[PDB]
């Protein structure tokens, strides 16, 4: 925590990525995917659900003949997310993971910095002030070759996750270009039915 | 550390404190008993933000993770950061040229200097939605983007017995112990090889002839002589194949 | 022409457009070429990523080469010297730590060389898709191809790493219009085939729903469904019956 | 640090590791979230269709 392991900051702070998907958020509400490829151009909002019907092949007066019908269950089903995600505290298994792998990892590095590693002792310091040169130096390498092979050890797990988190990354990415800003037809990418 | 009194409730038979990693965070006057806190004062990479030495030569020191009262020594600047020494603070918004951390992005501008401040995001707009707003392009364009991808790499491939004991018959003997620590670094190595060129297989060879086009390039009208490659040229690569096989040194 | 006709028609702009905007079209897809190569040739920075690899892989190696001089607890780095220094009983142990130390540092490069190959690797497989799918073929995977409505691209290939010019679409000049989902003409209403409708105040129009082109209202591209008091926002119009002039007749 | 001064590049490289991972983040970010070039905002009469 202290013992030299810094954290720097994001660089978008949490308010500003909120703006971002306030953004989103607009833009696909009102404007629908056009935002995607040229200047946003406002639409109305059941045009733009006509429009995604037609997409799966579902002629829009289906849509334009059940519109109160559809809000109901678009709000019913907003509700149902809301109170799931306010219940179930283990709805954000995902995250909560990543968070705890991290401070996982970092709480091993740091309790490495108490094992002998076959020195006399831990605690630099002492070995610092009891031994004289010609044997401190024998101790305190070994010390440096243990806590620097820790230290290794650490960064190769840092880097192999890294990887890992990229490529959710870029699928997070294709996600949100394909289905936010238009409307995918990979069968099963978007979730489980027509999108 | 900042040697704090502290309102840990040291029970008479304790003498240090601890924390959840084993670290001193109270201790016990020995002459004098009171409990009094440890925490250790702050330290943090220094950073050296710089505008191009092409441009100027004027730097924006940044102190990372410290308070601005404990670094020594103009126009001292507190971010979220840290302790920004050598930008003056701007009411502005402009895009990010040198990151910082936490919505701090600095510039060189206008006489001049380096400015720090809060970073934009893009013009606000408002998209006049209305129940009855539909708002129809008339007019296209085309346009051209451009991506770089790599494919393959240094194909490297490294001899160990020659790397960690060249020309030696002890260094040799020596390494006969290790076990095959040789035969499967070599072995990895050559599987990183191999499938380079899987890879660049992969990526180009997806037509199973060699199409060439006809002298006569009527296309409509558009115009491809720069992308398709030139007779005269030594190497038949085109035009642009040949500005970008000299920019990478 | 008619492959680019074609490509048009993919992405909901019916071809007419093209076949009557062929000039047009040449001069700008030849006018963005002309920048790409003016933006190649001027900018040294295009090719980072590719730079990028290049680099770090020579930084690993020359990294790699330098732990050769480093004594790693030997008494020397050049090994020949403890060759010919010490005899073997403690040449053995020297020229052993020195083993450990270069092997070590073998293996770190070669795990650092795997990872790489890893991250090149997924880079590859992804232009592997991206040159079967928009080269060989048209995209509407949106944003994966170029910012825009795709319509087609060029391989240039470059060092050790392919480069595309994604020919992509974008629509340029707005109006604001006045829209309604339907049309109620018998008491039945009646959407449209394909586009939405629009006014300019007074006249209602169809069209298609990336390049305003205005046509009267035949029973031809609107179908009817239901009747005219469950749509919300339908609108009264005439809608014209394109058969009344053959039976007048 | 004096015995540290013997094994080369071992400080170095990681730092450079680290660093490599964390503008890797802020890359990652910026790709997720940065997909408008714009920043829009909804108008006050919420009349969505229902």
């Amino acid at each position: 925590k202290f013992n030299g392991l810094t954290v720097l900051p994001p660089l978008l702070t949490d308010e500003m990525i909120a703006q971002y998907t306030s953004a989103l958020l607009a833009g696909t509400i009102t404007s629908g995917w056009t935002f995607g490829a040229g200047a946003a151009l406002q639409i109305p909002f059941a045009m733009q659900m006509a429009y995604r019907f037609n997409g799966i092949g579902v002629t829009q007066n289906v849509l334009y003949e059940n519109q109160k019908l559809i809000a109901n269950q678009f709000n019913s089903a907003i509700g149902k997310i809301q109170d799931s995600l306010s219940s179930t505290a283990s709805a954000l298994g995902k995250l909560q993971d990543v968070v705890n792998q991290n401070a996982q990892a970092l709480n091993t590095l740091v309790k490495q910095l108490s094992s002998n590693f076959g020195a006399i002792s831990s605690v630099l310091n002492d070995i610092l002030s009891r031994l004289d040169p010609p044997e401190a130096e024998v101790q305190i390498d070994r010390l440096i070759t243990g806590r620097l092979q820790s230290l290794q050890t650490y960064v190769t797990q840092q880097l192999i996750r890294a990887a890992e988190i990229r490529a959710s990354a870029n699928l997070a990415a294709t996600k949100m270009s394909e289905c936010v800003l238009g409307q995918s037809k990979r069968v099963d990418f978007c979730g489980k039915g027509y999108h | 550390g900042v040697l704090t009194e502290s309102n840990k409730k040291f029970l008479p038979f304790q003498q240090f404190g601890r924390d959840i990693a084993d670290t001193t965070d109270a201790v016990r006057d020995p002459q004098t008993l009171e409990i009094l806190d440890i925490t250790p004062c702050s330290f943090g990479g220094v950073s050296v933000i710089t505008p191009g030495t092409n441009t100027s030569n004027q730097v924006a020191v940044l102190y990372q993770d410290v308070n601005c009262t404990e670094v020594p020594v103009s126009n001292v600047f507190q971010t979220r950061a840290g302790c920004l020494i050598g930008a003056e603070h701007v009411n502005n918004s402009y895009e990010c040229d040198i990151p910082i951390g936490a919505g701090i992005c600095a510039s060189y501008q206008t006489s001049q200097s380096i400015i720090a401040y809060t970073m934009s995001l893009g013009a606000e707009n408002s998209v006049a939605y209305s129940n009855n707003s539909i708002a129809i392009p008339t007019n296209f364009t085309i346009s051209v983007t451009t991506e770089i991808l790599p494919v393959s790499m240094t194909k490297t491939s490294v001899d160990c017995t020659m790397y960690i004991c060249g020309d030696s018959t002890e260094c040799s003997n020596l390494l006969l112990q290790y076990g095959s620590f040789c035969t499967q670094l070599n072995r990895a190595l050559t599987g990183i090889a191999v499938e380079q060129d899987k890879n660049t297989q992969e990526v180009f060879a997806q037509v199973k002839q060699i199409y060439k086009t006809p002298p006569i390039k009527d296309f409509g009208g558009f115009n491809f002589s720069q992308i398709l490659p030139d007779p005269s040229k030594p190497s038949k690569r085109s035009f642009i194949e040949d500005l970008l096989f000299n920019k990478v040194t | 022409a008619m492959q680019m006709a074609y490509r048009f028609n993919g992405i909901g702009v019916t071809q007419n457009v093209l076949y009557e905007n062929q000039k047009l079209i040449a001069n700008q897809f030849n006018s963005a070429i002309g920048k790409i190569q003016d933006s190649l040739s001027s900018t040294a920075s295009a090719l980072g990523k590719l730079q990028d690899v290049v680099n770090q892989n020579a930084q690993a190696l020359n990294t790699l080469v330098k732990q050769l001089s480093s004594n790693f607890g030997a008494i020397s780095s050049v090994l020949n010297d403890i060759l010919s220094r010490l005899d073997p009983p403690e040449a053995e142990v020297q020229i052993d730590r020195l083993i450990t130390g270069r092997l070590q540092s073998l293996q770190t490069y070669v795990t650092q060389q795997l990872i790489r190959a890893a991250e090149i690797r997924a880079s590859a497989n992804l232009a592997a898709t991206k040159m079967s799918e928009c080269v060989l073929g048209q995209s509407k995977r949106v944003d994966f191809c170029g910012k825009g409505y795709h319509l087609m691209s060029f391989p240039q290939s470059a060092p050790h790493g392919v480069v595309f010019l994604h020919v992509t679409y974008v629509p340029a000049q707005e109006k604001n219009f006045t829209t309604a989902p339907a049309i109620c003409h018998d008491g039945k209403a009646h959407f449209p085939r394909e586009g939405v409708f629009v006014s300019n105040g007074t006249h209602w129009f169809v069209t298609q729903r990336n390049f305003y082109e205005p046509q009267i209202i035949t029973t031809d591209n609107t179908f009817v469904s239901g009747n005219c008091d469950v749509v919300i926002g339908i609108v009264n119009n005439t809608v014209y019956d394109p058969l009344q002039p053959e039976l007048d007749s």
